[PDB]
This record gives C-alpha cells, sequence and structure tokens, in this order.
C-alpha cells in the first residue's frame, strides 16, 4: 500500500547523455524494480532490486538506492533509449505504478513553424467548426498558443495535442483547435493564431479570413 | 539416530492432506537438534511460551486483526533422542487459504523481531518464578497414568530429576537462543496442509492408510522476499505482570470465629461480608463484586448501552489482562439486571493491585469507532439470532418474561439499535457510574481489617473519579411476581420461525421460600423425578429434551416441565397430565420403603462438604445475590427433611395439584414449530393480576 | 524458454463474467509465478491480481479487492482469471507476465490483449481541412484533414502512406462525448498550392471505417 512517487513525469536529453531518474517511496523501504515499455509493446526489466542491471539489457544502464532515494542511472543513452520507464516497489502487499517516466531529445533552441487551417463545409454539417493552429519542428516545449476570432482572446474550447520525437529532425508538433458553432463560425472571420515560443522571442500570428 | 530424518530432500516443501471430517489447517514442522541436556534454559519450550502467547503486540493478535486465523499452536515437538521438532499447527479460515505466504512472512516478522531485540533475560525469570510457584503449588495427581508418565521420563533423568521434570530451571543459554533462531529459517521449513477442496487433485498416496499428497515445492522468489526483506509493522514484545508474587502465607484464623460469612460493613454507599478459609488453608482468594446501580432495566436502550458498554470493556480490557490471567488468576465480568457482576479469583498476592487497576481501567473508558460497529454488528447478529435457537431456552425465555414484573423483549431490542450512537452512549457514561451502589464477597485467607481498608480504597477511588455519591435506601427495589387469581389455567401460544420443535413449559406457583417449602417441593420434585425418568423417554416416548422441576427466581418457588419436541402442544399437554395422574397415584402407592431410599436419595443428593473455596463461595454469593443469607439452612432443612411422612406430601400435594383444587396455580407456554383464557395483550393481561410479597431479611 | 500467452482479452458491456487465459509454457506455474497488469491507454500501469497455484494463494489490490477470482490448472501450467463487477474504467490493456528469483523481478512478459468495458463506439468522420487562399501567408504553408468524433485509434495516411517524414498525426484527445478526435497533417509549400492535391487516407480498425478523402482549397 505503500506508493511511489515517480519523478519527473518526463525528461529530455540526447544520445550520449547521463539520465539519472529518481522515484520515491511513501515509506523507508528496501524491493524496487525499474522498466521500459515502447507504446504498444510488452516492458522490459531495466533494473531489478534497485541497484542490480538485469541480463538482456545494454550496459548503460544502473541503479543505485539511497536510504528513500531510488535512482535509475543511465550513463549513456541511444538512439532507441527513448522510451515509457517505470518503477515498481513489490511487497505482498498491493502493487502501484508511477504514471510514466517518458525519455525525450535535447536539441539547440528552435523556434516553430506556425499553420492554420479552416473548418470545412461538411463539418457545419456535422455541427462542428473547428481550426487546427500548428506550431510545428519547434524545440524546447515553451510556446505560447493564443485564439484571437475578431482580436478577441479565447479559452476554454481548445486541446494541445502535441506529436512524439519527429522523424526530421526530434522535434515536436503542437496542435490546438479553436472549436466553435457555426454561429460563431459565420461571426467572427478573423482567425488568428497568436503564437510566442522561447526561439520565436518575437511573435507570429498566422491568420486567415474564415 | 546420529543423523535426522529429514535430509533436506524435503525441506521447502508443501502437502496437501484430504481429511475424512471437513476440517481444514495448516501445519509448519522444523527439525531441530538436541537440547535434551540443555534443560537448563529449554529455550524450546520457550519458544513455545512466546509463540503460544497472545499479548501486546503478539503475532496472534495481528492474526485475528487480519480475521484469518482463528487459533495457533507452537512451541518444541519431541521426536528421537537425537533429533527433535518444533511444530506450528494453525486452523483455518476460508479467506485463510490465500493468504498462506502472508501469515508466513509475520511469522518471519516475529522470528526478526526476535532477531533485533536479541534474547531477554526478564522474560525468563518472570516464567521461571511463575514455574516455580505453579510446581509449589500443584493439585493432584490421577492414580493410573501418573506412574506410567514419570515411568516414561524415569528412562532419561536421573533420580533426583525424575519430579523436578521440566518444571525447574538453572542457567541461561543465549548461545542456543542464537541457534535455534538459526534453525527457524525458510530453508528449514517443512509444510502440510489440510482441506477438503484437495479433490481430484494429490496423487501421491500414503503407504498404510491410503489418502493422497504432494510434494509441491514452494518456488524460490517467494522463498528470497522472506530473508533479506525483513522491517517491523505493528508487532511488539508482552509486558509484565510482577505485581509482588510472594505472600502466599496461610493466615491463621482469629477470634472471629465464624463458619459463615459476616457482614463487616454496611453503608448507603456499600455492603461488605467477609470469611476466613477455615476447612481448605489454601494460599488462594475469590472476591465478587455486585454494583447496583438504577439505570439497568430502565429501557432497552440503557440496556444495550450497559450491555454494549461491559461487552466491549471486556473488549478492552482482555488485550491488558490476558497475560495477567496467564499467572494463574482467573476472572468474569457480567452483567445483572440489576446490576454489574464482577469476579476475581486467584492468589493473595497480587489482587489488591491487579484490582486497582481494573477499577482505575474500567473508571477511564474510551470507544473506538469501527470497533463499535463490530460489535454492535455481532451483538445484532446474536439478536435476530434468537429466532433460531433451541425450544427450551425459548420457553424459558418466555417463562421470565410472563412471570416477572416488567419485561423488554428482545423485539425491541432489535428494533431500537438503530440510535445507538457514540455521544448518546457517551452522554451515558458517566451518568451511570456517577451513582451506584456496591455489595462485595471477600473469601480466603485474608484478614478483615486489611479488607476493610482495601474496600475503602476501592470506593474512594470511585468517589475520585466522577464525584461518586451513595445511593438512596428506597430505590433499592426488586421486582415482585405475579399472583395468580387463586384458580386460573390460563395459556397461549408462540409460533416458531426457523426451528420445527415445539417447546412447552408448564408453569405451577408454589410459594415463597419458606424452611417448610423448600422441603416440600424438592422432595416432592424428587419424588416424580426417577419414576419419570422410568415413564416419559421410555414408556411415553415424548422426546429426548424433556425436564422438569423446581424454579428459583424472585424469592419465589415454581414448577416446571420443559420438554421441547415436535408435537401438538395439547397432546403433549394431555400425555403431561396423564404423568400427573401417575405421579398422583404414585404417591398412594409408595411404601416405607421408597418412602426411606427416597429421602436418603435426596439427603446425599444435598448433603456434601465443598471441595473448593470458589464453590462454597459460589454458593455463599447465590444466596447474597438472593439477599436470604441463611447460611445454616442446609442443616435445618436437612433435620426438617427427615421429619416428613407419606401424609405429609398429600396434604402437600391435593390443594395445589389436583383437578378440583382450590389453590391450582397453573399456566403453560406454547411455543409453536415452524407450522383457560386467551392472552391478547400481556401489558392488559398483567394489568388486573396481583404481585406476591417480598422476603423479610433475617 | 519462456512462453507468455495470453489471449482471449476482448471487448464486453458492464455487468459480464468472463475468464482470463494465460498460457504460461516453458516454465510452472509451480515454479515462480505469473502476475496481472492493468494498463489503460494513455494511463500508467497497475498490478491487477497474482495466484499462486502451488498454495492458491491470491493477493488482489485495493480498488478490486473481491470483485475478481483468479484460478489456476497446474495440470495444464494454465491460469486464469474470472471478473466481475465490470465497470467503465476497464478498458485498459492487460498482460501476463513472468516474476522471476528477485525481490522485485517481474522480467518477461506476453503480447498483452485489450480488455475493453466501453460506453460508445462510433466510427470516424473525415473531414478535410481546408487550406484556402485566406491562409495563404508569406513562404510557409501546409494542408491537412481533420479526422473527428471517433474508440481505437485511427491509423491515418497520406498517399496510402508513402509520405511519413514531417507528416506529424497529432494523437488523438477524447472529447467530451466520449470520443476520439485527432488531425493529421503535412506540411506544402505555397508553390505547391493547386499544384497536387493531396488525399489523406482514414483506416479505423474497429469501426472498419476507409475513406480517402481529397484535400482542396
Amino acid at each position: 500500500d505503500i506508493q511511489m512517487t515517480q519523478s519527473p513525469s518526463s525528461l529530455s536529453a540526447s544520445v550520449g547523455d547521463r539520465v539519472t531518474i529518481t522515484c520515491r517511496a511513501s515509506q523507508s523501504v528496501s524491493a524496487v524494480a525499474w522498466y521500459q515499455q515502447k507504446p504498444g509493446k510488452a516492458p522490459k526489466l531495466l533494473i531489478y532490486s534497485a541497484s542490480s542491471l538485469y541480463s538482456g539489457v545494454p550496459s548503460r544502464f544502473s541503479g543505485s538506492r539511497s536510504g528513500t532515494d531510488y535512482t535509475l542511472t543511465i550513463s549513456s543513452l541511444q538512439p532507441e533509449d527513448f522510451a515509457t520507464y517505470y518503477c515498481q516497489q513489490s511487497y505482498f502487499n498491493p502493487i502501484t505504478f508511477g504514471q510514466g517516466t517518458k525519455v525525450e531529445i535535447k536539441r539547440t533552441v528552435a523556434a516553430p513553424s506556425v499553420f492554420i487551417f479552416p473548418p470545412s463545409d461538411e463539418q457545419l454539417k456535422s455541427g462542428t467548426a473547428s481550426v487546427v493552429c500548428l506550431l510545428n519542428n519547434f524545440y524546447p516545449r515553451e510556446a505560447k498558443v493564443q485564439w484571437k476570432v475578431d482580436n478577441a482572446l479565447q479559452s476554454g474550447n481548445s486541446q494541445e495535442s502535441v506529436t512524439e520525437q519527429d522523424s526530421k529532425d526530434s522535434t515536436y508538433s503542437l496542435s490546438s483547435t479553436l472549436t466553435l458553432s457555426k454561429a460563431d463560425y459565420e461571426k467572427h472571420k478573423v482567425y488568428a493564431c497568436e503564437v510566442t515560443h522561447q526561439g520565436l522571442s518575437s511573435p507570429v500570428t498566422k491568420s486567415f479570413n474564415r | 539416530f546420529p543423523e535426522h530424518p529429514f535430509q533436506e530432500e524435503h525441506l521447502k516443501q508443501l502437502y496437501k492432506i484430504v481429511p475424512i471430517k471437513d476440517i481444514r489447517n495448516l501445519y509448519v514442522t522444523f527439525p531441530i537438534p538436541d537440547l535434551q541436556k540443555y534443560y537448563k534454559s529449554n529455550p524450546g519450550h520457550y519458544l513455545g511460551h512466546l509463540i503460544g502467547h497472545e499479548g501486546p503486540g503478539s503475532l496472534l493478535s495481528e492474526l485475528k486483526s487480519k480475521g484469518w486465523v482463528n487459533t495457533l499452536v507452537g512451541g518444541q515437538k519431541e521426536g528421537a533422542r537425537g533429533f527433535m521438532f518444533f511444530i506450528i499447527n494453525v486452523d483455518l479460515t476460508e479467506e485463510g487459504l490465500l493468504h498462506v505466504e502472508d501469515i508466513i512472512l509475520h511469522m518471519f516478522q516475529y522470528i526478526q523481531k526476535l532477531r533485533a531485540e536479541g534474547p531477554q533475560e526478564w522474560v525468563f525469570q518472570e516464567l521461571k518464578d511463575l514455574n516455580a510457584v505453579a510446581f509449589r503449588f500443584k493439585d493432584k495427581e490421577r492414580p493410573r497414568g501418573y506412574t506410567s508418565k514419570i515411568a516414561g521420563i524415569l528412562h532419561y533423568y536421573p533420580l533426583e530429576e525424575v519430579l523436578t521434570a521440566e518444571y525447574l530451571l538453572e542457567e541461561f543459554r543465549p548461545d542456543l537462543i542464537e541457534m535455534v533462531l538459526d534453525k527457524l529459517r525458510p530453508e528449514n521449513v517443512r509444510v502440510a496442509i489440510v482441506s477438503k477442496s484437495f479433490e481430484g487433485k494429490t496423487d501421491r498416496t500414503e503407504e498404510w492408510y491410503g489418502t493422497q499428497y504432494k510434494q509441491e515445492a514452494i518456488p524460490d522468489e517467494v522463498i528470497k522476499k522472506w530473508q533479506n526483506a525483513d522491517l517491523n509493522g505493528k508487532f511488539k514484545l508482552p509486558t509484565k505482570n510482577e505485581f509482588i508474587p510472594t505472600n502466599f502465607e496461610i493466615l491463621p484464623l482469629e477470634k472471629e470465629a465464624t463458619p459463615y460469612p459476616a457482614l463487616i460493613k454496611d453503608t448507603a454507599m456499600s455492603k461488605l461480608w467477609f470469611k476466613q478459609d477455615d476447612k481448605f488453608f489454601l494460599p488462594k482468594a475469590n472476591l465478587n463484586f455486585e454494583f447496583f446501580s438504577p439505570f439497568a432495566y430502565v429501557d432497552p436502550l440503557h440496556s444495550n448501552m450497559a450491555y454494549l458498554y461491559l461487552e466491549l470493556l471486556k473488549d478492552s480490557l482482555n488485550e491488558y489482562a490476558y497475560a495477567a490471567e496467564l499467572a494463574g488468576l482467573s476472572y468474569d465480568l457480567q452483567n445483572t439486571i440489576y446490576g454489574m457482576y464482577l469476579s476475581v479469583k486467584g492468589y493473595n498476592d497480587k489482587q489488591p493491585i491487579l484490582l486497582k487497576k481494573i477499577i482505575e481501567k474500567m473508571a477511564t473508558f474510551e470507544i473506538d469507532e469501527k470497533r463499535f460497529e463490530i460489535i454492535k454488528e455481532a451483538y445484532m447478529r446474536s439478536l435476530n439470532n434468537f429466532r433460531a435457537e433451541q425450544p427450551h431456552q425459548h420457553a424459558m425465555y418466555y417463562l421470565r418474561l410472563l412471570m416477572t414484573e416488567v419485561a423488554w423483549t428482545k423485539d425491541e431490542l432489535k428494533e431500537a439499535l438503530d440510535d445507538v450512537t457514540l455521544p448518546r452512549l457517551k452522554a451515558f457514561i458517566p451518568q451511570l457510574l456517577s451513582r451506584l451502589h456496591i455489595e462485595a464477597l471477600l473469601h480466603g485467607n485474608i484478614t478483615k481489617q486489611a479488607a476493610l481498608g482495601i474496600m475503602q480504597m476501592v470506593e474512594d477511588t470511585l468517589i475520585e473519579h466522577a464525584h461518586t455519591k451513595p445511593l438512596l435506601p428506597s430505590q433499592l427495589v426488586r421486582y415482585r411476581e405475579v399472583q395468580l387469581p387463586d384458580r386460573g389455567w390460563f395459556v397461549y401460544q408462540q409460533r416458531n420461525e426457523v426451528h420445527n420443535n415445539s417447546g412447552i413449559e408448564i408453569y405451577y406457583q408454589t410459594d415463597m421460600q419458606s424452611t417448610s417449602e423448600n422441603m416440600f417441593l424438592e422432595l416432592f420434585a424428587q419424588i416424580i423425578s426417577e419414576p419419570a425418568f422410568n415413564t416419559l423417554r421410555t414408556k411415553e416416548q415424548l422426546g429426548y429434551i424433556v425436564f422438569s422441576g423446581p424454579r428459583r427466581a424472585n424469592g419465589i418457588q415454581g414448577l416446571r416441565f420443559i420438554i421441547q419436541s415436535e408435537k401438538p402442544p395439547h397432546y403433549l399437554e394431555s400425555r403431561v397430565e396423564a404423568f400427573l395422574i401417575t405421579m398422583e397415584k404414585s404417591i398412594e402407592d409408595m411404601t416405607e420403603e421408597a418412602f426411606q431410599k427416597h429421602i436418603q436419595a435426596l439427603a446425599i443428593r444435598r448433603l456434601d462438604k465443598p471441595k473448593k473455596l470458589s464453590a462454597e463461595s459460589a454458593k455463599y454469593w447465590g444466596e447474597i445475590i438472593s439477599q436470604q443469607y441463611n447460611f445454616d439452612r442446609d442443616n435445618t432443612e436437612v433435620a426438617y427433611l427427615k421429619t416428613l411422612t407419606k401424609e405429609d406430601i398429600i396434604k402437600f400435594y391435593k390443594e395445589m395439584l389436583a383437578v378440583d383444587a382450590p389453590r391450582r396455580h397453573k399456566v403453560s407456554v406454547h411455543v409453536l414449530a415452524r407450522e383457560p383464557e386467551v392472552i391478547q395483550n400481556m401489558t392488559e393481561f398483567k394489568r388486573g393480576l396481583p404481585l406476591f410479597p417480598l422476603v423479610k431479611p433475617h | 524458454e519462456v512462453q507468455l500467452v495470453e489471449s482471449g482479452g476482448g471487448l464486453v458491456q458492464p455487468g459480464g463474467s468472463l475468464r482470463l487465459s494465460c498460457a504460461a509454457s516453458g516454465f510452472n506455474i509451480s515454479s515462480s509465478s505469473i502476475h496481472w497488469v492493468r494498463q489503460a491507454p494513455g494511463k500508467g500501469l497497475e498490478w491487477v491480481a497474482s495466484i499462486y497455484s502451488y498454495s492458491g494463494s491470491t493477493y488482489y489490490a485495493d480498488s478490486v479487492k473481491g470483485r475478481f477470482t483468479i484460478s489456476a490448472d497446474t495440470s495444464k501450467n494454465t491460469a486464469y482469471l474470472q471478473m466481475n463487477s465490470l465497470r467503465a474504467e476497464d478498458t485498459a490493456v492487460y498482460y501476463c507476465a513472468r516474476h522471476y528469483s528477485a525481490v522485485a523481478g517481474l522480467d518477461y512478459w506476453g503480447q498483452g490483449t485489450l480488455v475493453t468495458v466501453f460506453n460508445q463506439i462510433k466510427p470516424p468522420s473525415v473531414f478535410p481541412l481546408a487550406p484556402s487562399s485566406k491562409s495563404t501567408s508569406g513562404g510557409t504553408a501546409a494542408l491537412g484533414c481533420l479526422v473527428k468524433d471517433y474508440p481505437e485509434p485511427v491509423t491515418v495516411s497520406w498517399n496510402s502512406g508513402a509520405l511519413t517524414s514531417g507528416v506529424h498525426t497529432f494523437p488523438a484527445v477524447l472529447q467530451s462525448s466520449g470520443l476520439y478526435s485527432l488531425s493529421s497533417v503535412v506540411t506544402v509549400p505555397s508553390s505547391s498550392l493547386g499544384t497536387q492535391t493531396y488525399i489523406c487516407n482514414v483506416n479505423h480498425k474497429p469501426s472498419n471505417t476507409k475513406v480517402d478523402k481529397k484535400v482542396e482549397p
């Protein structure tokens, strides 16, 4: 019943980097695993007993116990070593997990490429008006996306679907989706996307007219 | 044998046992080397002390608290001269079958608790002094079997060790305790499991009997988790009950050379009777206490609260009290319809300190929430269970309903449990203990003055907590019993739901206990006793649970016929009346011989010296609860008893028992199976009927 | 040397009660023993249950204690898990897995199976995103399709999966209707405005929804 504090949720580092990931039990106990699992696949035992390496894993991985601090230690990252992790206390007590630890990459400060997409006609025949603003090829995550309907700020109807590691440069592509009604679609013609990013410190605002 | 017969081929193994009887058990076994030369410390029995202990921070305390394990037993199991065993044999619940390894893990936890704090010395001294006293003050020996026992150990011990067999301990061996701690490891475990559910699953058959079992070794991941991963939870060692066990001396009888307990103190707060032991001269003492208080039978809600109070009070103190009870001082807490019932039995050495802490303990009392819910639900089960018990108890319950003054039914008790809240009881608690009356029996080799000073001390502590004030001497009332209108033969019916059995109780009001009426009723009861053994089960074939006889309640005598069977009740009444005709002519057909053998039967029935202070003390308490105090009623009643004639019970018989009788007080109660005047409302029934007087206290 | 074939896990309504096969070939469940694991889509893991077939020892989690019933056949070296009281949070992927001799060592696994207790099923509707002349601003542009309102994610592609690089099929986000919606895009130049009109290619596997949809301004 002793829970597990998986820290961090995710992180980013490049090939040939030293990655230390600390999970933390609710109590001061010994009996902790470490996993890895690419999506849609079975997991793998990286580190058994929180200090020892399981056979069948490349030797750029080690574990360490420091009192309550339970640390997965990666000496050197690899291009295939970008996958979801999981730490695991085990007793006869019921076993909990963490939420997953994703390994991502470090890259230079990259300003996004911002696209936009008016809704189609059959969306209005389905009761849908969506506008899809698309940041692309930016690293790191720090950006700001603000909707503008005829120069008026919007919030509360968008979702940020962010893709995974890009096949081009190992960047990430973000998408925001302004969901409104046709009564607000035909009314507001100016659909501006006020993007502000670290690399794109001068903000760019890709717009269209309905 | 210079080698153990379990040489690592059969270690870390389970067995699955198929029984004939539907039992389920779990069997842990450790083979261990010879410590028979090491009779000085005897660590294997020390382990038997520490395993089957039930105390603070114990293992079984949590196993009950986890609800898996009924009972356990552990300790040193002898084998051959060379090897010895260490076994643990546990009973199984339903969900005990799923947590087997957990249980064993807790066992390991325990082993680890012994591995952390190491050995203990004061435990050894405490158990040494307690078994020294228990050997010193032994009770008896059966003349057959004893000789075979000590002849069993005559082979192994020198002539000085044949009586001080294991009952004396010389020295301390911490290396042995380290050795058996090294023996209690999962490498060493031998498992066997009993369960009816092992059908089709066990192929490996036993050679002689032909039962079937399985080797089925435990895998190693379950093994390795036990050793290296070791930490502590809610387990702590048990505490001591030293309490100065010195003074076992007998006290010589003083100027107060009474053979019966004298009332040495009476106040409006308490009332105190005292009696040193003349006949047995034992190093023991017994104490009985009644705490009289008005709040007892005020309403079904107060009765439930009193119940739960004493009930959870028992549940509270049991965990503290059992290790002292293990020292040879037993007790009981129970209730009266009037007040509370306290028993303190044991040695003279430490009852003042123990009873002191008992009063201090039950004075300052707390409630746990879920504990209250479990006990509540539990008695709730015991209550709506009362539809499903034996009709002789049903009959006695309805008789004690109808023939008292006020009576609250179990139905009312069932419905009222919706309202038992913690604040309501918590308001009730200081109100109850505020103002009450005490009554006490002190009996043993003790003094009068120290009894007065200790008793004084006790009631002073009672005043110390809640500013206790005495009761008023007008509210020491008792409930009277209903006077039948001298001719009535009334009847009604009660339909059981569960049992397809019909109980019946046939009540007769004779009289108050005068000295004549006790021997009238006892002798006439026995004269209808043995021919009833002849005629009822054999000849009339009524049932198997067929009973007749006296009734002792509220100082009023009575006559009853308890019969549970599956019969029509009026049919059954008719053969009871046939038995009444049988005893009626069986009076008039009595010879001198029947008479003389019968009254000698009554004589030896009544006459016996006591055999233990608790027996005579229980009879004296049994007289104090009836507030009669007639200590030598025995001799007077017997002296009267021989002064009877055949015609003496004829004149006793006719007016109350005949069919044309002027004093016939007859009333029956029908209990039905699942398939005069009527009694519509028992309150409106009892409305216009008189009440009997009470007894003048002598 | 290790073979964990768990199967039988499909799609079910609440109120049902089904078994959970696992074929543990290559070793014995009488040896180092198997476990069950609750992995919901887009969520973390959770150890469901564990039978010890040598001793019949069941162990459940705090959430699903009692409502599940695990069982084990040692004669075929095969365990099962009867399930009860099915609730809508049980849409997940479950794994049978071998724990080995270690303190937390659960190393081998199986492919897993999808276990689903589900509110609503809806096939997708394929609406092209429309980058028109009003979207044309600067040298940068794009072309895309909105996949809207579908249970298990849609494979979406561009020119029957030819151009994968630079194409981003954003993961869906569950909408208020208990349905998913995603977008797949492709970066195109503004020289390509009207040069080539691309066709997004949708396939949603459980609903069987194959819609090749053209994008034009």
